[PDB]
């Protein structure tokens, strides 16, 4: 997954005239493998039986990693890189 | 890593 | 279908229609200055004098200035989107200075004709930006000029160079091919831009981090010293030398903890904006100095000469400072002027090797105050001002000689590229071979005779013009014979 | 309204923000009609032990909220079983 | 596909199932005609360079499109391909077939279809399996490097060390002061002198077993095809896993999958799909093609031998000592613990059409599809490392995103006006799209390896700005081709297609392209029955088509973020901009005459083309007085003319016997024929090279004549002045004035290869060859070993202790204090010839599977790789080069043995 959210610049009913952007991208990988042996037979007429063995194996890993900038003047020039530095600097997020 | 040592001849082809 | 497809984070060139407009282009020509005129572009020419010897770190980068081979100090340099240095890279960006100030110049000129401002201070702030812009003009044209131009006491060029400036462009088009002009055009155009400039901008700084009138008169005094006319160096550096105090220190740990950091060092006219994430850089060539946890080592790829460190006598404040004891943990000198500023640290604790751009300080004012008054006959101006700057350095001169002067213009300028320069001025050959170099260090710096002898009036003490030109336009008359 | 540029000519001819003769719809200002699209093509069959099953769609859906809650999806499917031979039977489900 | 009046070079599937490599068209060097794959660095994860009849260009790209099953792709998404799912390999260098393609097709098609299942009643199923190792090719040029000893006494003698110095001084006083260095530290303090000797002057350090290594590689997959009467399917999932044969470390692993489906519906309607898919792991060595202290081939050639990496027991270290230094110098193995890197990549590619025959005659054809990569990659620098600047790490983690979609619509209505005239009419319209993204954050500050999430460094000055780029284009056109066929031996074909881009200008984006093209069955008409002669075609081509490969927004003039202070923002002028930026034109007129023999034992092809470039797309050169560094515009033509021909054959013996051969060659040459500023030759800055109007991108610098025997000078040949009776003149000052082009072409004019084939009851052997004629390379590593003026420290090349001095006066290298220069004698002849590779395999019989019947057949072969090369390059490698051969990473050598099993 891949999210942009974004707060825009040069607006008069706002409290700033700054803009900010933040962008996250999501990953998230499950993996399984089950493996199965059945039987079944009928040892007479008037009797049958099923036997069935088998071995499952689940696995999941995440991750998330986002990155935010603030501190923009026009609607135009308006990347990730092209914030304001200093105190408008964050720290980004990731979790697993 | 380490110094780099100078005198290439910048390639173009 | 629209197949129209525009670039991100990048707008159309446009002409000024606001005044917020052209506040943006003034910062970024600032901005863009900050990146040509800092001290990584001056190493060059201060290497190629006679005061350094490379060491055996050396990886033959600064081989080639110190021992003068022009079979690579013709053809040198890269500037192109992967680097920009060498003398190719001083060319490019100081023609790119010289450019955009062109177009930020022609645009707001043509944006108070057309009457787009709306108030009255909208007006004086576009004409004191516009001035700004003037100096900027005069800066790069200058700094051109100084290394790709002969000084009038030369033997042999090649033939028709020797009355020859650069390429003059005075309106911005990059598809502009053409000749050289002459010298004395190129002098006319910097000092009518620089006269231009004083008449419009205020009298006091407004801001440290801006052109101001004292930086004016400070580049225009520079520029008449290094023409050859004293009387009105003199008279334009007795303008701006008693409104910047010096460094009054105690001792040297007090000296290096006002003259390192920016902020409050007292004798700067000029600067650029630096902070410890927008606007800072690393110059550790001439030191070669590397962070280890909370301290410094220093792995140097040259050193100076003996005679550089007996300049200085052992209770002078720069004997720590300029030049540190600390190749080998303590056994002989580095040149140490650029090493860090406190104020731009991840943590305080580590260093980071970070500094900032300064443009001028007041400590030339005073030593070219001086060269004017001695030269135009004015004795206790020289002195006056000799015993003032070398008392708040640490240790005074006794009598006032100019060798006094060569002495302790040699002694405060080291670092910032202009030995090369005052060697050019005072007939001073090189004489590399006759020096002998520190006792303390042999094995890491020693002997390596100069590829190429350089009396007074060598071609090779001015730079050969980048090789991009003489190439795409062949009515570019070269400098060298060879 | 007379601080900005973009109402301080709009007050009185074409914005009446106090209004006491009749009242205002705070239903209509706040929650909407929203539409719904859905699309679909497939194609089944099979043959001699193989059989297949495949499919692209397309689902569009807003909110009926003014302030903005979409949910749009294009996918494809493709379910496949074969009898390579008399003991092994191999088969896929994919999905995008 | 293409045209029958076209030039079409098919390749099997024989020549891209067994290949131990990740790069495919490596595959194909020496087996089209005309076709030249060059791949410069043996790195897992790099990939080739093809030209086809040349370059065609000076500024823009010359690859061909890439186009498997219908949609283009890049090479890097064909890098992550099976290639035991391809059927075979069409290469269409011709203008009468490359006329529904319309990109950058002037360059040729590389067309790859991949396999579908043949119908029956029992499917097939094949299991291959492979395992191999690798190693490097060339471990010559480091014979001649000097010893220990030697180095040490001539450094010693050279001044060097200063002046009044002995051997022992600078033995024991001076490099010997390791002891300081390592007592500093607490893992290297007391191991100092037991298990570490950082410095030994009795033996000699292995530097080639220090950054070099034997690495290895596997492979495996399982596939089944199979189908009905209607319909069919092909599944194959696979494995791949190619370790590099340098310390510092490079890998590419790949997990793959992909079923191509087809299916018959009804009497109007038919679907197929082709689904594939894949993770992979890329890791590239990305210090090769510079120059440091201890890296790459320069490392292995530069470093002084008195320099011990190793242990007493002869494993690698962690740190080694270089003199002067103020910490250790990590090794590779060590650096690469401390900087961790790591890439994963999900790649899906779905395809599909639909195929409707309303009536008898046209068949509408509808195509669409999308290619989706989605990268990530993190990177660390570990805390807590004592042989560091800081004891701080940090890491760095980028997320990127490929999106491009594809669709194709056409209608071909083909019907018979009479009983003798044949005529087919098609229309079709394309429409290619393409974006991306990297968004990217960073952090430092860390202090323990396991709390090492992005959120939890320092806060204050310590924080940074973050990583974002995009960039998209698209493509729109439009396609019309007529056939026309006489009463069966004279046929026509005719083309018209319309181009748009969206890399130019609003009013300059559209072009119009044209193809005419004809073929005639000479034997069919004329002779139509002889003892020898079998068949005689005679195809005969005009055509023009187009180029767009330069980059997004090149067009506009662009304005962008330069910040001054943290309160408001800076505005700088980025580009110049051209207004009027268009494609650029090519027109090919191609000639051919294909012949056959002895009931077809014996085939031949013969091609003439002429090839021009006209408003070709430069990236100019602006003057450094501009402020921009370059600028692509449309000025300047060139011109590629050519013959290539090929022959196939059988000279097999006995009734179990079958030997067959094959040959190709092909001969081009270049001539630029007009500049950009009005200019007659421009001299490209230290490459080395010069483009001048008549003559093809040749060589320019100065000519070494010798050494002067009476001073010791090095003597350059002054050009164009002859003396009286005598020789030419020499001079011994070196000026920019002596460079003379030189008659020595920068691209490589003659190509080709052949190959040998013999069987027997059920072994065969095959055996390929590939050759490349007319190369040269400046050597860049014989600047640093062959000079006595800089560069002291490094090791040397052994003809430097034979120099000239007073008392030894009748040798041929120079005195020591002098610079040498890039000149004739760095020039190397890089032309060679590969024994590509030489398989042996066996077909087991089939007398063994008679009552099994769960395993049908087996095979086993034995294959090697690169194990023969015949050059005069003295540099490691001949082919990793273009002009300069820097310290690259040299092609590696297999040795693979797989088995296959087909149950
Ligand atoms: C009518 C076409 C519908 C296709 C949409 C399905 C898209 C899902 O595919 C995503 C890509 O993954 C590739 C699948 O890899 C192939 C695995 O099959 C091999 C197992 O036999
Ligand atoms: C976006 C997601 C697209 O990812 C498609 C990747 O699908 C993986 C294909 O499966 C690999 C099969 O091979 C594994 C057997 O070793
Ligand atoms: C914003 C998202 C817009 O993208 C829509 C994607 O749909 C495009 C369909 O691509 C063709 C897939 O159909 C091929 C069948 O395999």
């Amino acid at each position: 997954t891949r999210t942009s959210s974004k707060r825009m610049p040069n607006n008069p009913y706002d409290s700033t005239p700054l803009g900010e952007r933040r962008e996250r991208a999501y990953r998230d990988v499950s993996k399984s493998f089950t493996n199965t042996a059945e039987y079944k037979f009928s040892i007479d007429e008037k009797h049958d039986l099923t036997a069935l063995m088998g071995h499952e194996y689940i696995e999941y890993e995440g991750d998330v990693i986002g990155a935010s900038s603030k501190g923009f003047e026009s609607d135009k020039l308006m990347l990730l890189s092209q914030g304001k530095t200093g105190n408008s600097l964050s720290l980004p997020e990731h979790r697993v | 890593s380490g110094a780099t040592t100078a005198t290439t001849t910048t390639s173009n082809s | 279908c629209e197949l129209d497809r525009d670039p991100e984070g990048k707008d159309f060139q446009q002409p000024y229609t606001s005044f917020v407009q052209t506040k943006q282009n003034r910062d970024g020509l600032y901005a863009l200055l900050r990146n040509t005129e800092n001290p990584r572009m001056h190493f060059y020419q201060e290497l190629q004098s006679d005061m350094y010897c490379t060491t055996i770190t050396d990886g033959n980068s600064l081989a080639p200035f110190v021992n003068w081979d022009l079979g690579i100090l013709n053809d040198h340099g890269r500037a192109d989107e992967d680097e920009v240095s060498g003398i190719a890279g001083y060319y490019f960006v100081y023609n790119r200075l010289n450019q955009q100030a062109n177009a930020f110049v022609n645009n707001t000129e043509a944006a108070l004709q057309n009457q787009v401002y709306k108030n009255s201070t909208e007006i004086a702030n576009a004409k004191s930006f516009l001035a700004e812009g003037k100096v900027l003009q005069a800066l790069a044209i200058w700094r051109l000029m100084d290394r790709f131009s002969f000084h009038e006491s030369v033997t042999e060029v090649n033939s028709g160079a020797k009355d020859l400036g650069v390429i003059l462009l005075k309106e911005y088009n990059p598809g502009y091919i053409g000749p050289r002009a002459t010298k004395a055009q190129c002098y006319d155009y910097i000092l009518s831009r620089l006269s231009e400039a004083i008449e419009v901008l205020p009298e006091n700084r407004e801001s440290v981090l801006y052109v101001s009138r004292d930086y004016a008169y400070a580049l225009r005094a520079r520029i008449y010293l290094a023409l050859g006319e004293y009387g009105k160096a003199a008279a334009d550096a007795k303008m701006v030398v008693d409104k910047y105090p010096l460094i009054g220190a105690a001792d040297a740990s007090e000296f290096e903890n006002i003259y390192r950091s920016d902020a409050n060092n007292p004798e700067i006219i000029f600067r650029g904006f630096a902070s410890a994430t927008l606007g800072s850089f690393t110059a550790t060539t001439l030191n070669g100095a590397a962070p280890a946890g909370k301290d410094i080592k220093y792995n140097p790829s040259a050193v100076p000469f003996q005679w550089v460190v007996d300049l200085y006598e052992n209770e002078d404040f720069r004997k720590s400072v300029y030049i540190a004891k600390v190749v080998k943990k303590d056994k002989g000198y580095l040149v140490n002027k650029f090493l860090e500023d406190k104020a731009y640290r991840d943590v305080q604790d580590k260093p980071n090797l970070k500094v900032g751009a300064r443009y001028f300080s007041v400590a030339e004012v005073y030593l070219i105050l001086v060269e004017s008054a001695l030269q135009t006959g004015d004795t206790p101006t020289a002195e006056k001002y000799l015993k003032a700057l070398s008392k708040a350095r640490g240790a005074e001169v006794s009598v006032v000689n100019m060798e006094a002067l060569q002495a302790e213009r040699t002694r405060e300028l080291i670092g910032e590229g202009s030995r090369l320069r005052d060697m050019v001025r005072w007939s001073i050959p090189n004489n590399h071979d006759a020096f002998e170099t520190q006792p303390g260090l042999e094995g890491f710096a020693n002997t390596t005779p100069l590829k190429a002898q350089a009396p007074v009036g060598f071609y090779a003490y001015t730079w050969e013009f980048p090789q991009r030109d003489r190439q795409t336009n062949p009515q570019l008359i070269k400098n060298w014979p060879i | 309204y007379g601080n900005y540029d973009s109402l301080k000519d709009e007050y009185g001819k074409t914005l009446f923000p106090v209004d006491f003769n009749h009242d205002a719809d705070w239903l209509k200002a706040l929650f909407k009609t929203a539409p719904t699209s859905q699309g679909d093509i497939s194609f089944s069959g099979g043959s001699q032990g193989t059989s297949y099953y495949a499919s692209i769609g397309y689902f569009d859906q807003e909110g009926m909220a003014r302030e903005p809650a979409n949910f749009k999806r294009y996918s494809g499917r493709l379910n496949f079983e074969s009898r390579i031979n008399e003991w092994l039977k191999v088969g896929a489900n994919l999905s995008g | 596909l293409s045209t029958v009046s076209g030039s079409v070079a098919k390749v099997s599937s024989e020549k891209l199932a067994e290949k131990p490599v990740a790069n495919i068209m490596d595959a194909l060097q020496g087996q089209v005609a005309g076709m030249q794959v060059m791949t410069t660095s043996g790195d897992p994860t790099a990939v080739a360079s093809v030209e086809i009849h040349g370059t065609g260009s000076l500024g823009a790209s010359s690859a061909p499109l890439y186009i498997v099953d219908g949609m283009q792709t890049s090479l890097d998404v064909v890098a992550t391909m099976n290639p035991n799912d391809f059927e075979s390999m069409s290469v269409l260098k011709d203008a009468s077939a490359t006329s529904i393609y319309g990109a950058r097709a002037a360059n040729g098609v590389v067309f790859i279809q991949t396999k579908k299942g043949k119908m029956s009643e029992r499917g097939r199923i094949t299991f291959n399996a492979s395992y191999g190792i690798s190693q490097i090719l060339n471990t010559k040029p480091l014979d001649n490097m000097m010893t220990g000893d030697e180095l040490l006494d001539f450094q010693v003698k050279a001044g060097f060390w200063g002046n009044n110095q002995t051997v022992q001084k600078v033995k024991d006083m001076i490099l010997a002061g390791a002891e300081d260095l390592y007592g500093n530290y607490d893992s290297l303090k007391d191991e100092y002198g037991k298990t570490l000797f950082p410095v030994d002057f009795n033996h000699d350090a292995d530097w080639l077993k220090a950054l070099f290594k034997t690495a290895p590689t596997s492979q495996g997959d399982i596939s089944f095809s199979g189908g009905s009467q209607g319909t069919s399917y092909y599944a194959s999932i696979g494995y791949f896993d190619q370790e590099g044969m340098a310390r510092e470390p490079a890998n590419f692993k790949r997990y793959s999958g992909r079923l191509n489906f087809e299916s018959r519906i009804n009497e109007w309607l038919k679907v197929g799909a082709n689904l594939s898919g894949a993770i992979a792991n890329r890791r590239s060595a990305d210090y090769f093609g510079k120059y440091y202290m201890g890296s790459g081939t320069f490392g292995v050639l530069t470093m002084p031998r008195y320099y011990n990496p190793f242990d007493v027991n002869g494993d690698l270290a962690d740190v080694y000592y270089m003199y002067g230094a103020t910490r250790p110098s990590m090794t590779e193995p060590y650096f690469a613990k401390m900087r961790p890197f790591s890439s994963e990549s999900h790649q899906a590619n779905v395809n599909g059409f639909a195929q409707i025959t309303p009536i008898k005659g046209l068949t509408l054809k509808a195509q669409a599809g999308v290619d989706i990569t989605n990268t990530r990659t993190s990177s660390k620098r570990m805390p807590n490392n004592p042989y560091d600047s800081t004891p701080l790490g940090e890491r760095r983690e980028r997320a990127y995103r490929d999106v491009s979609k594809s669709f194709t619509n056409t209608a071909e209505y083909k019907f018979s006006i009479d009983e003798k005239h044949d005529l087919t009419a098609l229309m079709g319209h394309e429409y290619i799209e393409y974006e991306g993204d990297v968004i990217g954050a960073s952090s430092k500050g860390f202090e323990s390896d396991k709390l090492m999430l992005l959120s939890q460094g320092k806060t204050g000055n310590s924080l940074s700005l973050p990583e974002h780029r995009v960039a998209e284009y698209a493509y729109l056109s439009f396609f019309s081709r007529f056939n026309y066929g006489f009463d069966k031996w004279m046929y026509i074909d005719f083309s018209v297609r319309n181009d748009q881009s969206s890399r130019f200008g609003s009013n300059n984006r559209s072009a119009w392209f044209y193809s005419v093209g004809g073929m005639f069955d000479i034997y069919n008409k004329f002779i139509q029955e002889s003892n020898w002669l079998s068949d005689l075609r005679l195809k005969m081509s005009y055509g023009t088509t187009g180029n767009s490969e330069i980059g997004n927004y090149n067009h506009q003039a662009l304005v962008t973020v330069n910040n001054y202070t943290e309160d408001a923002m800076g505005l700088s002028i980025s580009t110049a901009g051209n207004p009027d930026l268009s494609w650029e034109k090519q027109s090919q007129f191609n000639f051919g005459l294909a012949a056959g023999a002895f009931n077809n034992r014996l085939s031949a092809e013969v091609d003439f083309y002429v090839r021009t470039t006209n408003d070709m797309l430069i990236d100019v050169p602006m003057p450094y007085i501009s402020g921009f560094f370059s600028q692509y515009q449309n000025v300047g033509s060139m011109k590629n003319t050519g013959v290539d021909l090929s022959l196939k054959g059988t000279i097999y013996q006995n009734k179990d016997w079958n030997v067959y051969a094959s040959a190709n060659f092909n001969y081009n040459r270049q001539e630029i024929t007009k500049l950009f500023f009005g200019l007659n030759k421009y001299m490209l800055p230290n490459t080395g090279t010069i483009w001048e109007i008549g003559y093809p991108n040749s060589f320019y610098m100065a000519e070494y004549a010798g050494i002067d025997k009476k001073t010791g000078k090095q003597l350059w040949y002054v050009p164009g002045q002859v003396d009286a009776d005598g020789n030419k003149v020499t001079t011994s000052q070196y000026s920019a004035d002596l460079e003379t082009r030189i008659d020595k072409s920068v691209t490589p004019p003659i190509t080709g290869g052949f190959s040998l084939g013999a069987s027997w009851k059920g072994l065969s052997l095959d055996a390929d060859f590939a050759y490349i004629v007319g190369k040269w390379m400046i050597n860049n590593d014989r600047y640093f070993t062959e000079n006595g003026g800089g560069l002291m420290q490094l090791n040397k090349d052994k003809m430097l202790l034979n120099a000239w001095t007073e008392d030894n006066k009748e040798t041929d290298v120079p005195k020591l204090g002098q610079s040498p220069q890039f000149d004739t004698h760095l020039l190397e002849n890089a032309s060679f010839l590969r024994l590509k590779n030489l398989k042996l395999t066996y077909v087991l019989p089939n007398s063994l599977f008679a009552g099994q019947n769960v395993i049908g057949g087996a095979r086993v072969y034995l294959m090697a790789r690169n194990l023969l090369t015949v050059t005069k390059y003295k540099g490691f490698d001949p082919e990793a080069g273009g002009n300069v051969g820097k310290n690259q990473y040299p092609n590696s050598k297999q040795y693979v043995a797989g088995i296959q099993l087909s149950f």
